[PDB]
Protein backbone atom coordinates (compact mmCIF):
# COMPACT_ATOMS: atom_id res chain seq x y z
CA UNK A 1 0.00 0.00 0.00
CA UNK A 2 0.74 3.91 -0.57
CA UNK A 3 3.40 4.95 2.39
CA UNK A 4 1.48 5.18 5.79
CA UNK B 1 5.78 -12.06 -3.56
CA UNK B 2 6.90 -8.83 -5.22
CA UNK B 3 6.75 -6.88 -1.84
CA UNK B 4 8.86 -3.83 -3.27
CA UNK B 5 9.46 -1.07 -1.23
CA UNK B 6 8.87 2.25 -3.45
CA UNK B 7 11.84 4.98 -3.68
CA UNK B 8 11.46 8.68 -4.04
CA UNK B 9 10.53 9.14 -7.68
CA UNK B 10 9.55 5.81 -8.62
CA UNK B 11 6.48 5.50 -10.59
CA UNK B 12 3.46 3.92 -9.02
CA UNK B 13 0.41 2.39 -10.60
CA UNK B 14 -3.19 2.10 -9.54
CA UNK B 15 -5.90 0.92 -10.83
CA UNK B 16 -9.23 2.87 -10.70
CA UNK B 17 -11.38 -0.02 -11.90
CA UNK B 18 -9.45 -3.17 -9.39
CA UNK B 19 -8.26 -1.24 -6.84
CA UNK B 20 -10.04 -1.64 -3.51
CA UNK B 21 -9.15 1.28 -2.27
CA UNK B 22 -6.82 4.55 -3.45
CA UNK B 23 -4.31 3.08 -1.11
CA UNK B 24 -3.86 -0.08 -3.31
CA UNK B 25 -0.56 0.23 -5.87
CA UNK B 26 1.35 -1.27 -8.44
CA UNK B 27 5.47 -1.07 -9.01
CA UNK B 28 6.07 -0.63 -12.52
CA UNK B 29 7.39 -4.33 -12.86
CA UNK B 30 3.93 -6.22 -11.75
CA UNK B 31 1.75 -3.42 -13.28
CA UNK B 32 3.38 -3.97 -16.92
CA UNK B 33 2.44 -7.58 -16.43
CA UNK B 34 -0.99 -7.34 -14.71
CA UNK B 35 -4.04 -6.91 -17.10
CA UNK B 36 -4.57 -3.24 -15.34
CA UNK B 37 -2.45 -1.85 -18.08
CA UNK B 38 -5.50 -2.29 -20.36
CA UNK B 39 -7.76 -0.76 -17.52
CA UNK B 40 -7.93 2.72 -16.55
CA UNK B 41 -5.08 3.32 -14.50
CA UNK B 42 -3.38 6.14 -12.90
CA UNK B 43 0.37 6.96 -12.14
CA UNK B 44 1.49 8.89 -9.13
CA UNK B 45 4.88 9.78 -8.17
CA UNK B 46 6.06 8.01 -5.23
CA UNK B 47 8.08 10.13 -2.10
CA UNK B 48 9.30 6.88 -1.14
CA UNK B 49 7.93 4.17 1.42
CA UNK B 50 5.21 2.35 1.08
CA UNK B 51 5.38 -1.14 -0.99
CA UNK B 52 3.69 -3.02 -4.24
CA UNK B 53 0.39 -4.90 -3.40
CA UNK B 54 1.17 -7.41 -6.32
CA UNK B 55 -0.49 -10.68 -5.16
CA UNK B 56 -2.68 -9.26 -2.30
CA UNK B 57 -5.98 -10.03 -2.63
CA UNK B 58 -7.82 -7.96 -0.51
CA UNK B 59 -6.22 -5.04 -3.08
CA UNK B 60 -7.70 -6.07 -6.35
CA UNK B 61 -10.97 -7.01 -7.03
CA UNK B 62 -10.00 -8.65 -9.44
CA UNK B 63 -6.53 -9.65 -11.45
CA UNK B 64 -4.39 -9.18 -7.93
CA UNK B 65 -1.27 -11.44 -9.33
CA UNK B 66 0.85 -10.40 -12.06
CA UNK B 67 2.25 -12.81 -14.62
CA UNK B 68 6.14 -12.33 -12.56
CA UNK B 69 4.75 -13.23 -9.27
CA UNK B 70 1.36 -15.77 -9.98
ZN1 LIG C 1 5.62 -5.22 -7.53
ZN1 LIG D 1 4.00 -8.87 -9.36
ZN1 LIG E 1 -7.76 -3.26 -13.21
Amino acid sequence: RIFS
Amino acid sequence: LCGRVFKVGEPTYSCRDCAVDPTCVLCMECFLGSIHRDHRYRMTTSGGGGFCDCGDTEAWKEGPYCQKHE
